[PDB]
């Protein structure tokens, strides 16, 4: 009964700062089956980070993620106007669960 | 003519360097197959290296996203030990899961390809397809990824079908000249048995396998070649050989059941017994496939709660990448030697500066003499290699 | 190049039935796990159901369990979501997503997504 | 020493995957020959793969316009089955039409080259030119494009000279150690005979050919080795094996005459009888060389109205490109096994993304055991491949 | 075990295509040796292609100005006939002039290298340097550039040393297992002898050479193995075989003296006798190495004045480039077959769009059967090839 | 079956060219291994070339900094003599220091790798690791870098361990079928012994090594295979063969002691006695490894103070780069021939236009015949080669 809790909500930054996206698990996942997705409105969700540490094929080098146990973090080093969207953390191990999401806003 | 392996096991004080292909380093200039899950198997004259190719070379557009284990284009490549997998390499069968045997007369290749729900295991002996079997559990049918063992012309192969954490059916197939003459289901105290490193222990075959759900201790499959009777257990050493695992201080083993310690994943590895002691290899990192070490555990084959290391050797430095490892046996003048290979995986899902996943190997053989120290990593710098 | 295209979404009456279809272009359904993911309007992503490359349905969302039937036909490379007794908590944009199970590495993230199909349940 | 093929036919429940060369995928990085019209033939020890090269590699300025069938630079390449046609491949003769034989002692190669209306057929046995014959109809002299069959030192090859849209002069040549000892004009009810897939049906040879003139049912040539007698008919099965053809609902066969159903073109294919049943392979697409399926037609070798299919296997997926297919026989321990290859044509006149035409090959062998499903296409991405 | 060539000459009605190299076409993509002056020799089992490499591949910076004939980097390359000279090719000796023999037991390689005025001839038999000789005239020591002939364990090589335009010192060397047992000074009526195309004419050896000083007719050297006697003459054929030459209407021969007709230069060629008739090959162009034709001259071996021609074959089209040509003999079941190769030179000093000079080969073998027409040129498009 | 080398030494008037690899010239286009420290060793049938690879090709990002002597990626490459080290080359062991033997039955490879202060020597016989020994002086363990000698199945290898500029521990190892049966500490007058060029001088083995500590004259090791006794001395020729050295007018030698004349460094070389005369090779340059010459010194084996040389040959011109040189013996019909190789080093630390360090090899064999002059350098142009 893991409950993926995304600590930041409706976060706002500027094109070039550092984004810190947090995903807290209620209990220890027991594996690295933690994934991050980018969901721009009107577009299909895009896998950015797989295995809580591995950047997907074709994802820009800005996106990096780390973490284990219960707390997992996704960090965009330098924001760009494309990177403003809703970000989801997914646990694709048993039990399957998504995060409520966290959206990046322009300041 | 038929290999029987009746000689005793050679006295082993450690392992000496034997072979290294430098596959990834040679890939930067030159056309080298993209491979994974390699192993070494020897005919009574010379040793051969095997690997599951990805139907592509490294400096190729098709090497992009080669991390997946099952594609229709995977084939079993076969060279002499030492010859890198160049374009002249013979792919002997279609397989994303393979096992190879030499019985003293001819090569036996067990090759699994096809759909995940409906996989075919083709049995090729002396260059001809002699038999084939379909999946019994209608799941990913898989085999050792290493050498199988033949005694008196009867080769034994461990094949698993099902989920690595759900229900999985493991069968031992007895093959004579490419024909499946008997099939016995797995019986004993081991439940998740996969990627067995098998070696001849006359009059039987002993396999050290990989547990993917519950245990970080390695399962043992004992096969009586005469009666076709199977016995299952686990390795008794308190220093477990699977990755992931717990520290050497906090780990435990039961060797009649899984230890239930960080056992939800695994890696192919090997172990063989020296009287009451066990010779084993593992990654130096307890969580990732980083580094490789071998050592002998005192009474580690019979007594749990034993953490007495000796004769430790660093094969791959802890900072360097390792992968699958397995055992292969070479008949000597008067005894049977135990050798092992280590797969050195480089590429995607752990190194994101390239789009491909491939490996080199380093081979060590048991020695009764003396040896020094060292480290034999892959050695390729991926920052300058073609992406 | 690989692609996932869903179809069959549309207006449905509460307590009715609808069959969603997702078609694969480049890859083959016989080696990939396939999933249904929905986004309710004003809410986050929800994992509806998951099917293995062997054809077994590993997972159903607790809300849809007993009401949604997910199947596939590898001959036409199509994925189906048979929805039954639809309520107002089922109107959402439905995605067919693809991820892989590795014999060695285990499961991976869902890297291929479809355009999305809209299901609306009203009155 | 001489091969007699006296063993019975192995009980076949289907076919299991045997080999896959991945030629086009390896062509993207690496020097691989441009080939077409491949086939497989085996000596009593190994299976070899043959193909008609275009005198060029794929990543070459000369791979442009390799869609032409007859050029002076075409040679017959010969590698071990599994070894891709790399730069070390031996071209055994000059040929844009070929057929290869191993009589148990040495290889026979029948190689046709020269002018379209004055072609020369060279007969090369044991690495020597033993005999030569000129085109007798002064049109494109052609041969089986697959393995020929030798019984007791006497090899038989089917050669055609004439038009592809009308009556042609088909001859059966009996060759002993490279020397033409007898030449028999085709006799029987088969009206157009081309690119025969021949297998040893002891005491004779049976060839399943293509009718390029007036039939989508495949012609049969029955050759008696002892008497040099020729008998011609058609595969009676209502599920016709040629491409183009009609749909499974409207297809028909006469078992003595061409069916006059989309018979103006054809593709090289194969069929062999299992009692009254026929095992056959064909393209899944009726009009194009897309996909490949193999099945068994119940009473398909004797009943012209039987459309009862069973034991269907998909070799190449419906959307993927197939090509020529042919049969080759392997002597087992107790019977003769039937195997088939499928050419996977990629490139020009169908795929305009590249300037070249080449192929890959996938090989399947008959099995008495069980098997699953799957699909093994060429798998090269021509959008990213060099033009 | 020692070859005696005691069988009669095969009845020859013409020549059939045997082998094509396609080396230059493959050089556009792929690493292929830069070669010139090739020839073909066969052991009792199969045939091998030899060529003088330039120490470089074609797509190479060192391929520049490879028109030079004598460099320290030139080596003799040896592959099986049909295997292009790729990077795995074995260079068996250092040589810018070479001749190779198989005596039935082992290969004999005669290799000349070193300074122009102090060249060394190394005699390598069965992989070992057995003998060695220095230049006797302190000029460019040169040998046949084709296969030499061994009978009853004694191999014979024709060596020339001295002026290329003027009287030179020609010696016939008898070599037994790599050891020079006798050296005979050329005797007879031939004045200039170079690059002899020799074939076994039991109980002796007959060589058809080139006169580079005063004759467009080709000299003949008749070597008796039994008593090491040498006699010399020319070919009586009114259709001379050297290039340059006069046209067919104005040419002439004497077969005791050179015809003094445009004999200032020459090209290596071949001829052999069929009773009183002669089979010969030459360039179609009377002044340039363009095209290649073979034909039979009626009474051409015994009658100067004969210009009657028959059985003409075009090997290389008139507008396509040719080069050196030589003969090699193959033992058959009951008869000795005469085969020839044609070197297809492409590159510098005649084509200035590339900086390199290299060649391809095409091989034809004599046939008692029938044959058609055709042309088998090099076929590489040098306008698109790398420099 | 076993080799005894009991035939007498062939008479030597000099040396004739035998082989040349042109490795660097072929590296400009094509995938060629980066090598150094090569040698030649022959089985009873054919000769093989060996080299210490750097785990990379020349046209490769990993060829940078290949001037390092000891890396984990170095392997012993083994090709037939003449075949360049292409991507199909077999690497038979992990080694940055190597020596290879054929006893008449199987190959023995002595391979040293690992840490400089803790190194392992692996003994691989007939493709199997048979024995291993650790460094005894805990310094850079090194071996001959040339062929070793087996007499009656007993192979002798010379191993040094310790300071390169001081007293080091040299051991002579007696190996029977890969197993170390005896180990003798070096005894005699030679103070520093390294990289011995050993040849069979029946009934024993004679080694000519380099004194890297205090002598420009070469140490001599005499090994009796039966008694196992070791005696040491120095080459008495007043013309010293080590580089660096003093000029011929100023250089002096000693029959028992190092001459203390520019002896602080050295190069691997060779020498053998012909009665009281010595046949030796050295670099033409007295301080650098530029050029290579061979000559015979009259009474140069039994008399210090003899500076009377004869039969001088220039192998590599004084302006061209040379490197390590060693001897190897080839059994003839009736006598044992002495042959030598010269390594032609090109690249970094002396030519800074490229980032890599590699070598070519030129092979000469002793002859009783006559020979001319010449020069056979590497011939690559590094200004145009890839960096
Ligand atoms: C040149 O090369 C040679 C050959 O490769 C080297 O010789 C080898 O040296 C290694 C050094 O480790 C020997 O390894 C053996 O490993 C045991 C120690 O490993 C510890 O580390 C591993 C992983 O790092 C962990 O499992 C343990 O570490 C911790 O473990 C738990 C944690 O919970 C704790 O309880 C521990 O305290 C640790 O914190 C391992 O301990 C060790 O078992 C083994 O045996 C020696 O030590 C024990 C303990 O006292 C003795 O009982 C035993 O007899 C050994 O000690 C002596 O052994 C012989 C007896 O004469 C002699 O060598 C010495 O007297 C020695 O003191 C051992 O250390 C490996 O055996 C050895 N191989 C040989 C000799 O063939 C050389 O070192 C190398 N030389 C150089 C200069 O580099
Ligand atoms: C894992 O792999 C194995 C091995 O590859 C698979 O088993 C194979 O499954 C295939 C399915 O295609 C079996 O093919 C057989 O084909 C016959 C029907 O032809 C069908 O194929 C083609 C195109 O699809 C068409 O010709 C047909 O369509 C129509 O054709 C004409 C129209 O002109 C009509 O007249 C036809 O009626 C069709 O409508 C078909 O689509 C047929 O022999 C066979 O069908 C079985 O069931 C029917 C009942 O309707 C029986 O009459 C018939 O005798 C067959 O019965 C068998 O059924 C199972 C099979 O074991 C047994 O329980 C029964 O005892 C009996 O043997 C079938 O469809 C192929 O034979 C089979 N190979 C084997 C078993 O070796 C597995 O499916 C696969 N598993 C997966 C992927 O999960
Ligand atoms: C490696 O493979 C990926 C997957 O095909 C390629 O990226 C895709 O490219 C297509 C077309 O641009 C896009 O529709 C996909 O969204 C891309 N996938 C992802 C996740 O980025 C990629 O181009 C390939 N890389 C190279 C260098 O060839
Ligand atoms: C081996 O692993 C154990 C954990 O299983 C380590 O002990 C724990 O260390 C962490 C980090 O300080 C603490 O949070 C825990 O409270 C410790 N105890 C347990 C039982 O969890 C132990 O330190 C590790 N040993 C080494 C050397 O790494
Ligand atoms: C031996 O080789 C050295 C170079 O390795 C030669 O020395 C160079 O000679 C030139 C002559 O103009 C000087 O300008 C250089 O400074 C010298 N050294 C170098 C490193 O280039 C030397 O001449 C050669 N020959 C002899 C007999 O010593
Ligand atoms: C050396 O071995 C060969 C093997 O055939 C033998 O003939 C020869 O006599 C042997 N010589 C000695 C002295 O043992
Ligand atoms: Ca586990
Ligand atoms: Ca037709
Ligand atoms: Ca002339
Ligand atoms: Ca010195």
């Amino acid at each position: 009964e893991v409950v993926l809790t995304q600590s930041p909500g409706t976060l706002s930054l500027s094109p070039g700062e550092r984004a810190t996206l947090s995903c807290r698990a209620s209990q220890s996942l027991g594996t690295n089956y933690l994934a991050w997705y980018q969901h721009k409105p009107g577009q299909s969700p895009r896998l950015l980070i797989d295995g809580a540490s591995t950047r997907a094929i074709g994802i820009p080098d800005r996106f990096s993620a780390s973490g284990s146990g219960t707390d997992f973090t996704l960090t965009v080093s330098r924001l760009e106007p494309e990177d403003f969207a809703v970000y989801y953390c997914q646990h694709y191990g048993n039990p399957y669960t998504f995060g409520q999401g966290t959206k990046l806003e322009i300041k | 003519e038929y290999r029987n392996w009746s000689k005793p096991q050679c006295g082993i004080t450690g392992f000496a360097p034997f072979s290294k292909d430098n596959s990834i380093r040679l890939s930067a200039g030159g056309d080298i197959w993209v491979t994974r899950e390699p192993y070494v198997s020897c005919d009574p004259d010379k040793c051969y290296q095997f690997a599951l190719g990805q139907g592509t070379t490294l400096n190729n557009v098709h090497s992009n996203n080669t991390v997946r284990d099952r594609t229709p284009y995977r084939t079993l490549l076969m060279n002499e030990l030492g010859v890198p997998f160049h374009l002249g390499t013979k792919q002997v069968c279609i397989a994303w899961s393979s096992s190879s045997c030499h019985d003293g007369k001819a090569w036996l290749h067990v090759c699994i390809t096809g759909d995940d729900k409906n996989a075919t295991a083709s049995f090729i002996y002396n260059g001809r397809l002699v038999d084939s079997v379909v999946s019994w559990s209608k799941d990913i049918l898989r085999t050792q990824e290493s050498e199988c063992v033949c005694i008196n012309g009867t080769c034994t192969v461990v094949m698993t079908d099902g989920s690595a954490s759900g229900k999985a059916d493991t069968k031992i197939l007895f093959i004579e000249e490419g024909k499946i003459v008997h099939t016995s289901t797995l019986s004993g105290s081991a439940q998740h048995v996969e990627e067995c490193s098998c070696y001849p222990r006359y009059p039987g075959v002993r396999c050290v396998c990989r547990d993917n759900w519950k245990g970080s201790n390695r399962p043992i499959v004992d096969i009586n070649i005469k009666d076709h009777s199977i016995v299952s257990s686990y390795v008794c050493s308190g220093l477990v050989g699977d990755t992931p695992r717990k520290n050497d201080s906090s780990s435990s083993s039961h060797c009649l059941d899984p230890n239930n310690e960080e056992g939800g994943h695994g890696v192919k590895g090997w172990a063989f017994d020296d009287g009451n002691d066990v010779w084993m290899g593992r990654t130096i990192n307890e969580t990732s496939r980083l580094g490789y070490e071998t050592f002998k555990v005192i009474e580690g084959w019979s007594n749990p709660k034993s953490k007495l290391q000796t004769n430790r050797q660093v094969i791959v430095d802890r900072g360097d990448r390792s992968g699958y490892s397995g055992i292969f046996s070479v008949e000597g003048k008067s005894c049977i030697n135990r050798c092992f290979y280590v797969e050195l995986i480089r590429g995607r899902k752990e190194e994101t500066e390239v789009l491909w996943t491939s490996n080199s190997i380093v081979v060590f053989c048991g020695t009764s003499g003396t040896y020094g120290t060292g480290s034999w990593p892959d050695g390729a710098d991926l920052n300058l290699m073609p992406i | 190049e690989v692609q996932l295209v869903e179809s069959g979404g549309g207006l449905v009456q509460p307590g009715g039935s609808l069959r969603l279809s997702c078609a694969a272009s480049g890859f083959s359904f016989t080696t990939y796990e396939m999933n249904w993911v929905r986004q309710a309007p004003g809410k986050g992503l929800e994992w509806v159901s998951h099917i293995s490359s062997s054809g077994l349905v590993i997972y159903y969302a607790d809300s849809v369990k007993g009401r949604f039937t997910m199947s596939r036909d590898t001959a036409k490379n199509s994925l189906y979501l048979q929805m039954d007794s639809l309520t107002v908590a089922d109107t959402a944009v439905y995605y067919c997503a693809r991820h892989y199970f590795d014999r060695d590495w285990g499961y991976s993230g869902m890297d291929l997504w479809g355009q999305g199909t809209t299901v609306t349940v009203s009155s």
